[PDB]
DNA sequence: TCGGATGTATATATCTGACACGTGCCTGGAGACTAGGGAGTAATCCCCTTGGGCGGTTAAACGCGGGGGACAGCGCGTACGTGCGTTTAAGCGGTGCTAGAGCTGTCTACGACCAATTGAGCGGCCTCGGCACCGGGATTCT
DNA sequence: AGAATCCCGGTGCCGAGGCCGCTCAATTGGTCGTAGACAGCTCTAGCACCGCTTAAACGCACGTACGCGCTGTCCCCCGCGTTTAACCGCCCAAGGGGATTACTCCCTAGTCTCCAGGCACGTGTCAGATATATACATCCGA
């Protein structure tokens, strides 16, 4: 058996996913999610197929932006691991809900 | 007894996909409690944007959320998006 | 020469707290708040009429300006009260 | 005019303001009425909270501090006035992990 | 077999003029035999060449079996699966060198479509034969695009129902089977009936169930309505009006505020008319199947099935059951399995080799698994069940020709016992609307038959 | 019938800009130099972004600009990254950034 | 759309580079966004002073307010050069 | 008194008041020097300099109280210039 | 030899003022390197606002910065100021 | 002293009719030596009741000194300073009980204004006496508001220049010294000259320098212009055009891009005409004071001062120097101290008791500190310098009466040697503009004197 | 420090499906007159920002203990990364069915424009008490 | 101990509330184009269920290295007291500057008349994609 040391296959993933431009969530569960969410405000709705695409591509650019600064909170605290504390700090000094 | 039993659509955002998003964000290690925190902070974002989009739709007397309703809802909350009209 | 909302806010305050008064700095704060909200709702109504192709600002898009500008439980009351007035304005 | 509607705000002045600022070409008849009602509602909900904060301090006249405290306690108003600084208005008292 | 000898006389003829043909032989008449007969007629007269057969998954098996029983030695091979198909590709025979060992290439519509590249390389195919022509009845289907990449010097189409929906399916096929009379201009047929029979006499070859053999006993297709019970009426109104998601939401054990399924009320009314449990079990999101196990009797159509079946066990002749969805067949199975009946079932969810052996067991006369659940598109095409004798179509719609192909499944050369058909339905309901639509579609079908 | 653009020496449509300024009634009247000025500014900004994008495409040894190159050019430069601070170019992606062991 | 004109400008700076169908959509969106930012800033500038005309001084102040420093410094010169050539020539 | 006890006296004293914490004349002098590099020979209204101080002090107080969340997140009580930089990095400045 | 030697105006913001601001922020201990960091972020913030408030004044042909230019300059940056 | 005996005859009279008066006695005589005489006239028998005296800091000292030398025993006390004033408040004497030990209350305009509360409590003051009436020439000055809180049953005003600027200062004083003359209606004076002399004969009491006794030989006020040198012309043009902040910025050792001091030129071109170093010292930090020490000769007005002074050392009679600012006096001191002359200086920056002893030393005839720098408002009011003999006004403006009060400083009862005055100035320059303005102000002053 | 497992990095091809003209009109340009007034460029009175001073009096600056908080190091053990063998399930083809978006045609009601009123509000008169504002003593405190 | 603090009597004074004479705003009544809502026809997408592939998700086992706690050292920040100098300051003064109103012009409205653009649709020509192949470069463990 030939194993890699912990954290070397993670760094080639960072390089892999920071060169591509693809859309990283499965398309059907995301649509079911947005339909479930919209099922409250109005019932029996229809979604133009290019609107769920706009939603998905607006929602991942938000999570990618939140992760790259919950990772500044972890390095400020002398770590390399992210916990929910970092997300809450980042969201609270952004005012996302404060 | 048999039947199907469905799963919370929010559970359809799987752990591998969240790890992929974190990798594109630059993260090296993930704690095991991140996933239920991310699942909850995605729902809030979607609720805000969809609540504005449906208001734009119902003003037009339409029954189909279209792609400007979303782009207008996004531009209103500080999030300008290029590439959809 | 300079027009403001002093009379109307004072009358509303006497309607809410019959005995409390208000100083001048707080009166200016309240005047500015009303101007800010008016500008917000009006500009959103104009822009939202412009998204559709209509040259008229009716009441039903003061509705949706309110639903976009005010948050949650605040709007659900305001909207209601608005409808109230309009009914009492027309079936009078 | 704006006595037939049960409002305390001036519908005529609101309409003058709406037509002066040239937000559109034509202004309907229910628009100043609607906009004048939803302004007195917000004024009435800020003033009640400010008066309540006045009553606790054993005061009979509202001051800027009372508006500040009333806005920063309630969740909806603090969300609406999230970036406003009330002149001469202090801060909401708070201390973190220590005596 | 005389007809089948006129069936091989006409495909040897087609081979001559260099023409292409639509074998629309009557379904249930032995079209497949004839095919391997033509394929032996050529197999040994210097007609060695790349030969390719494409068919539905269910039939591929039956075909191999038939080869193993009618023809003494036809080098043949079933190219089914992926990655495991790569080895047999070469342990098949030389790459392009065609010898007396070059084995007949049998593939499926998926395989053919997904990896045409592999077979694209092969020489001009002597004869590509497509078992179910109805698959190509759309002129924009991706299979058709991928099927043109193949270099084919001859084409052939097997079917039993050439036209089902309208004339445009006839138009798309023609262009394919025969690019010569394509006429990509809406066609000129639209007196004219005779003019169409001039173009179509040359290729189309159809027979009939009556043919000559008195061997074929006749069948009886009869509609036996049922009366919608009270509870179904309550469910139907709460939908015609509204607040069903809430009146039933009164329980709503799961998925609180279950999404108003107020779409195509018609459908959400057909599902009711099938069995109310379908609409109940989602709103409530409960886990336990019918609690009393008898509420199933609340469905009127269920109760008419039960009594029919008790009277048809009085004789024991094996039955056949068809449905449109698979949730409903599942309810049925639950119900009967509680009483204790042994059932066999082949829907689309079940695997291929798994379903092939089930038949081989159902076909075992000694075994007493008389009941046989079977969904329409699931396995209503390509399966011999001479063992069974009666077909019950719980529900079928939108295309009448879909149903016929099933009835014949039971009624096919070798079925000695006379066949009945029981198209159940509910009187004065959404079902009758569909029934009338189907009659309309048939009306068109009979104007087509007069054409014949 | 010389167009306004040729008189102004531009490549953008001065007349179509003037119509767009009228429609929407941003105000009542519109001067004669306003659309010329606005069109000149729009052309300037366009040429700025397109030049940076073309450089980024040559750097990746290509000859056709795609969204990735616009993303690279915008988020490398200072003033453009300030201006397009909170915009999402679609089908682009973030630039490489690894910090510390992470 | 502005696509025609956008293409022209490209053939001035890179005579040998082309553009993908999606990149032209991006450029169209960018031009439409900037135009509306500038035209609304000019509207506010005119309303704060009670003037009913948007001349080429409102556009200059809108550019100074909206574009970042070094970018605005060059946009102003381009625009004033255009207006000078328009009136004089 | 012991180190750290009259500090909390100051947190309590200054969060009740409303008055200005920077001296007026030096602040006025500063805002005048950092406008000499935009426009020479400029004068200010007296209410224009009172409005700049109200906004600047509010800005600095608002920045200090999330600079303090970063220090606590790192398990400290002392604010360091590293905390201000983290706070401004995420707010976007 | 005995003349007026001036100081950078930047210093008039004294260490006690910065400590008062931090105390109103909730801070308990302050490092000694905070003062020159605060004194540098303040200047950046202040010269972002004065640059727009003077542009709003040059447009109107005035020579006096009024309290309304400053309010508009602050509103341009996402922060609203009530009460003037 | 006869005049001073008519000075005490008229304030005993004022005491009688119950009237209030403006002792506008000529400056440089009597006044002080007249006030304490009236104060002994009443301290005898009439006592002091609560008696309060307010005056400029410089005079308070001279007054105590005079008391210690003219009156044998007048309980008196100087209430100067803060916090240390609280102890002497009670170690003064009983709180309100006025006895033969109740000490005369001497305060300053700051003390009086800042803590009137303390003295507000005291009884109706028998006589409040304000040394320099000019302090109250504005009717909105905060001192006046705080001065009314005192319960005063009598008022008195000492001055030597009642009106300086215009008639409204006469208006504000009247209302104060005598509220019987409220006349808060712009006054009715505006032939009329005689009508004004009817109102003012009753209170105002003015005498002259000539009076009767020869005493002080006539003084001579003479204007000796100077020719602006080349360098100053260069500075003036770069100021009048522009780019001075930059041409001089060519050096700008400190404060890079030094703020354009283009404040109407008036605030600067005078500074040039005083000495160009003032401008150079700011644009460029120049920590070092003109090191050449002959670059001071570039100033034409400086060179005319130097030669004047060398010719006035030929006799050694002590000089007096006045200026408007304190930077310029500083340059002068630097210059002379380099040569070695011993100088004494009292501006507003120096402390009170410190400046009092400096005089006590300058007044020492044996000591050879002949030079005496002195800024106008600094110490141009209340100081005896009989030791000196010549006054040089480097620069003074905007109010001519400001200068006169200084000249008299040297020229006052006891000055035996005849006095000169050298108002230096630069010909054809901004200075002449101011000179003419001053002449205009005097013109008004002489129309006022004709009134007298 | 070598030798090996792979991982990316260069080079062969095909293969789309997109990029690249071409055309043909229709709606928007530009051009020419006329009208009204909206700026533009004056002339005047003022309230108002801009220097000196000058005191002065808390606050700032400086210095000195001395402890308590930051930071480094060390040990333990627990939770997350790597790789492998199933299991869904998304992700594709095919099959249907109205539903709801878009445009046009037609009339009735509704909002801009304009005359003649008149009572709302705004700027400026007074007047009194709820803010403060001071000492002066009982109570916590660490 | 020696240090911290609220409440309760004593203090003014000037800003909030009333009054006001008013004049220009907002109301009532009229007229009238042109927007509304409706109505109807067309027919282009949302969607809705079922059947196959294969790629991705999921579970699992090990092992290790990173988080977290404990201890020690030292340095720098805090609290206190003295002395200096600065902001909140009283006064001085000129020119400034800022919102006022003036005939005057020319510069934007429009109403129209046609040449000109552009946008849509119909075709090819790829070029950057992708897959197979080949070195050339790097983690890894001993
Ligand atoms: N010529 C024949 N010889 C022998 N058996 C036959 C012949 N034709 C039909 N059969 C029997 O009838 C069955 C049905 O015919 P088949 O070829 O399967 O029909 P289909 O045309 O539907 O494929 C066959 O499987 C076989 O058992
Ligand atoms: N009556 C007098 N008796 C003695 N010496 C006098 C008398 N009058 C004036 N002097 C002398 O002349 C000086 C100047 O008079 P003073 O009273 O100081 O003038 P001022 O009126 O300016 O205060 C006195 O200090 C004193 O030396
Ligand atoms: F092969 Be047959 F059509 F069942
Ligand atoms: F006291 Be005098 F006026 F010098």
């Amino acid at each position: 058996p030939h194993r890699f040391r912990p954290g070397t296959v993670a760094l080639r993933e960072i390089r892999k996913y920071q060169k591509s431009t693809e859309l990283l969530i499965r398309k059907l569960p995301f649509q079911r999610l947005v339909r479930e969410i919209a099922q409250d405000f109005k019932t029996d709705l229809r979604f133009q197929s290019s609107a769920v695409a706009a939603l998905q591509e607006a929602a991942e650019a938000y999570l990618v932006g939140l992760f790259e600064d919950t990772n500044l909170c972890a390095i400020h605290a002398k770590r390399v691991t992210i916990m929910p504390k970092d997300i809450q700090l980042a969201r609270r000094i952004r005012g996302e809900r404060a | 007894r048999h039947r199907k039993v469905l799963r919370d659509n929010i559970q359809g955002i799987t752990k591998p996909a969240i790890r992929r998003l974190a990798r594109r964000g630059g993260v090296k290690r993930i704690s095991g409690l991140i996933y239920e925190e991310t699942r909850g902070v995605l729902k809030i974002f979607l609720e805000n944007v969809i609540r504005d989009a449906v208001t734009y739709t119902e003003h037009a007397r339409r029954k189909t959320v279209t792609a400007m309703d979303v782009v207008y809802a996004l531009k209103r909350q500080g999030r300008t998006l290029y590439g959809f009209g | 020469s300079v027009e403001t909302y002093k009379i109307y806010i004072f009358k509303v305050l006497k309607q809410v707290h019959p005995d409390i008064g208000i100083s001048s700095k707080a009166m200016g704060i309240m005047n500015s708040f009303i101007n800010d909200i008016f500008e917000k709702l009006a500009s959103e109504s104009s822009k939202l009429a412009r998204y559709n192709k209509k040259p008229t600002i009716t009441s039903r898009e003061i509705q949706t300006a309110v639903r976009l500008v005010l948050p949650g439980e605040l709007a659900k009351h305001a909207v209601s009260e608005g409808t109230k007035a309009v009914t009492k304005f027309t079936s009078s | 005019r704006s006595s037939k509607a049960g409002l305390q705000f001036p519908v005529g002045r609101i309409a003058r303001f709406l037509k002066a600022g040239k937000y559109a070409e034509r202004v309907g008849a229910g628009a100043p009425v609607y906009l004048a009602a939803v302004l007195e509602y917000l004024a009435a909900e800020v003033l009640e909270l400010a008066g309540n904060a006045a009553r606790d301090n054993k005061k009979t006249r509202i001051v800027p501090r009372h508006i500040q405290l009333a806005v920063r306690n309630d969740e909806e108003l603090s969300k609406l006035l999230g970036d406003v600084t009330i002149a001469n208005g202090g801060v909401m008292p708070n201390i973190h992990n220590l005596l | 077999k005389s007809y089948q000898l006129k069936g091989v006389k006409w495909l040897i003829s087609l081979w001559q003029n260099g023409l292409n043909g639509i074998l629309a032989d009557q379904m249930g008449l032995g079209k497949t035999i004839q095919t391997i007969g033509f394929l032996s007629h050529l197999k040994g007269n210097g007609l060695d060449g790349p030969y390719l057969v494409i068919a539905p998954l269910s039939t591929l098996s039956n075909w191999f079996n038939e080869i193993a029983r009618f023809t003494p030695s036809i080098n043949a091979i079933i190219y089914h699966g992926d990655k495991n198909q790569r080895d047999e590709l070469r342990r098949k025979h030389m790459p392009k060198t065609v010898g007396p060992k070059f084995p007949i290439v049998i593939t499926s519509y998926e395989v053919a479509m997904n990896d045409a590249k592999r077979i694209l390389r092969h020489y001009p195919w002597k004869y590509v034969v497509i078992d179910e022509g109805h698959r190509l009845k759309n002129h924009k289907c991706k299979l058709l695009r991928e099927l043109k990449h193949l270099k084919m010097d001859n084409k052939l189409l097997l079917t039993g129902t050439p036209l089902q929906n309208n004339l445009s399916e006839l138009w798309s096929l023609l262009n394919f089977i025969l690019p010569d009379i394509f006429t990509s201009h809406d066609e000129f047929e639209s007196q004219v009936v005779s003019k169409l029979h001039g173009i179509l006499r040359p290729f189309i070859l159809r027979r009939m169930k009556c043919d000559v053999e008195l061997s074929l006993p006749r069948k009886k297709e009869i509609i036996m309505y049922a009366t919608m019970t009270d509870h179904q009426k309550k469910f139907q109104e709460h939908l015609v009006n509204n607040t069903l998601e809430a009146h039933l939401g009164e329980n709503a054990i799961r998925g609180q505020g279950w999404k108003g399924k107020l779409n195509n009320l018609v459908i959400q009314l057909r599902k009711n008319c099938n069995h109310p449990d379908l609409l109940q079990g989602q709103i409530d999101g409960s886990y336990l199947y019918p609690p009393v196990e008898e509420i199933v009797g609340q469905c009127g159509k269920f109760r008419l099935l039960e009594r029919l079946l008790v009277r048809l066990f009085a004789n024991n002749h094996k039955v056949l059951i068809f449905s449109q969805w698979t949730k409903l067949l599942d309810i049925m199975d639950y119900y009967f399995s509680e009483k204790g009946f042994e059932v066999c079932r082949i829907d689309g969810s079940v695997k291929l080799d798994e379903r092939r052996r089930q038949i081989k067991d159902f076909s075992d006369e000694k075994s007493s698994c008389s009941i046989f659940l079977l969904s329409t598109r699931a396995g209503g095409l390509g399966i011999n069940l001479t063992a069974a004798d009666t077909c019950i179509l719980y529900d079928s719609d939108w295309n009448p020709q879909m149903d016929l192909q099933a009835m014949d499944r039971c009624h096919r050369i070798g079925q000695t016992k006379p066949v009945h058909v029981y198209r159940l339905s509910t009187a004065q309901s959404i079902e009758t609307r569909v029934l009338k639509r189907a009659y309309s579609k048939l009306k068109l079908e009979h104007v087509v038959i007069g054409q014949g």
